[PDB]
């Protein structure tokens, strides 16, 4: 494909016409949708579990645009849109009349009031022409300060998870760089990475041949072997290279 | 008659090295119901409790690798989740940790309160798994209300949907 994500704000996520952005301060629902609105966009719209899919990935709680009417006793977006059945499963978590996106499609009940993190959401079309493009990436993949990612669900070892990704002309996971692939931060369980083990040295380095960078990794012993899961707050679990995980491709270098 | 969910998720380790798989116990209203592992569910369709489950055994398994322990051989962490509804409509609910079967770690989760127990070999499992659980894990208190909620969510739907019966 080689597609330009479409017009989105200064590194954005960008994922099928659709720009996305994670603040990780804490404010109630009311300061988030003012936050969201003074950025030109507004709070997290969930539409389609296909157009976003990014959304199962997703570690923790976030503000999402979602409200309760208490004469209705209906669901609404923000901007008065009906809330469509097979998309979210609402859960009475605490009285209130917003809710909390979480992972699995999951929308919890919060009082708005209380503080939380939040999701921005805005389409490309509504985003001016006079703005940021994410760089080069295959059509249905995201864009992340243009590094391409995608996220496979179907477990496989590690092996077969590098030719899964050798056959879309794509590599493992490499982490290089806490601030431009600050997005797996919030990245939930864990997942095949490039990162090897070479048993003689006694030293770790990735698929293209680069040797891991100090302070950007922490590494923990959980299975012996010569393989690392990535999992979240930038950790390298152990893993053996044959036990079946799910997957990040990212597009090389 | 209080009706109860008991999930029952169980992680092993030899000599540090964490195993791949686990098991899944859970028992509805005191009687047995599913046995799950990483691949699939058993009655004794489930891909919905396999897909949640599997996400559970996969942060279970992170957690026992930060348990580093002098004694070799073979250890085991299990994690266990249980709530009630009574006939008054009020909810029970806690969440436990035992190690190689000794239990060293609950909380309430009506109140979000840890109990400690009470020798300090056992406060040195529990202080390892809380600084996991906060430091590692990053987890606040929406993580166990909504923990809390979703194990209500789910009894309330087998009973909904017809399945004590
Ligand atoms: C109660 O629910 C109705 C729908 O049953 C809501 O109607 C929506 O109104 C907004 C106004 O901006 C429109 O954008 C939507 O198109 C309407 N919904 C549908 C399905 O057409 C109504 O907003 C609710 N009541 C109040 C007082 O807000
Ligand atoms: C969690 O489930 C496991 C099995 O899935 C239980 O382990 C069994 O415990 C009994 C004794 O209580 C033994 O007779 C069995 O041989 C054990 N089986 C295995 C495979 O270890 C365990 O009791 C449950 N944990 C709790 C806290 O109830
Ligand atoms: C802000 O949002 C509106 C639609 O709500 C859109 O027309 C406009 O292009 C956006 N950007 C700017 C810079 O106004
Ligand atoms: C949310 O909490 C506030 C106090 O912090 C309370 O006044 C309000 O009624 C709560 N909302 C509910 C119960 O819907
Ligand atoms: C360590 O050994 C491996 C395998 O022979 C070799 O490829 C690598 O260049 C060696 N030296 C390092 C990583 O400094
Ligand atoms: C009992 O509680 C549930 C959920 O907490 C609620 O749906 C139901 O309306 C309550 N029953 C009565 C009689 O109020």
């Amino acid at each position: 494909t080689e597609s330009y994500c479409g017009p989105c704000p200064k590194n954005w996520i960008c994922y099928k016409n659709n720009c996305y952005q994670f603040f990780d301060e804490s404010k109630n629902w009311y300061e988030s949708q003012a936050s969201c609105m003074s950025q030109n966009a507004s709070l997290l719209k969930v539409y389609s579990k296909e157009d976003q899919d990014l959304l199962k990935l997703v570690k923790s709680y976030h503000w999402m645009g979602l409200v309760h009417i208490p004469t209705n006793g209906s669901w609404q977006w923000e901007d008065g849109s009906i809330l469509s059945p097979n998309l979210l499963t609402i859960i009475e978590m605490q009285k209130g009349d917003c809710a909390l996106y979480a992972s699995s499609f999951k929308g919890y009940i919060e009082n708005c009031s209380t503080p939380n993190t939040y999701i921005c959401m805005q389409r490309t079309v509504q985003i001016p022409l006079t703005e940021s493009y994410c760089g080069p990436c295959p059509k249905n993949w995201i864009c992340y300060k243009n590094n391409c990612y995608q996220f496979f669900d179907e477990s496989k070892n590690w092996y077969e998870s590098q030719a899964s990704c050798m056959s879309q002309n794509a590599s493992l996971l490499k982490v290089y760089s806490k601030e431009d692939q600050d997005l797996l931060k919030l990245v939930k369980s864990y997942h095949w990475m490039g990162l090897v083990h070479i048993p003689t040295n006694g030293s770790w380095q990735w698929e293209d041949g680069s040797i891991l960078s100090p302070n950007l990794l922490t590494i923990i012993e959980m299975q012996k072997g010569d393989c690392a899961l990535y999992a979240s707050s930038f950790k390298g679990y152990i893993e053996n290279c044959s036990t079946p995980n799910t997957y990040i491709c990212m597009q090389r270098t | 008659e209080p009706h109860s969910l008991r999930y029952n998720l169980t992680v092993l380790s030899w000599d540090g090295s964490v195993q791949s798989g686990f098991l899944t116990e859970v028992h509805l209203d005191g009687q047995p119901f599913l046995r799950c592992d990483r691949q699939k569910c058993r009655a004794k369709t489930w891909d919905r409790e396999t897909r949640d489950l599997t996400a559970w055994g996969k942060d279970l398994r992170m957690t026992l690798a930060h348990i580093k322990d002098q004694k070799e051989g073979l250890h085991s962490l299990q994690e266990i989740r249980v709530c009630e509804i009574h006939e008054d409509n009020s909810t029970r609910s806690s969440q436990h940790f035992y190690y190689d079967g000794e239990l060293f770690l609950s909380q309430n989760l009506e109140t979000l309160e840890w109990t400690m127990p009470q020798s300090s070999r056992a406060q040195t499992l529990a202080m390892n798994v809380r600084n996991f659980l906060k430091e590692d894990a990053m987890q606040t208190d929406t993580h166990y209300r909504a923990m809390h909620a979703d194990c209500l969510f789910e009894l309330r739907r087998y009973l909904k949907s017809g399945v004590v019966l």
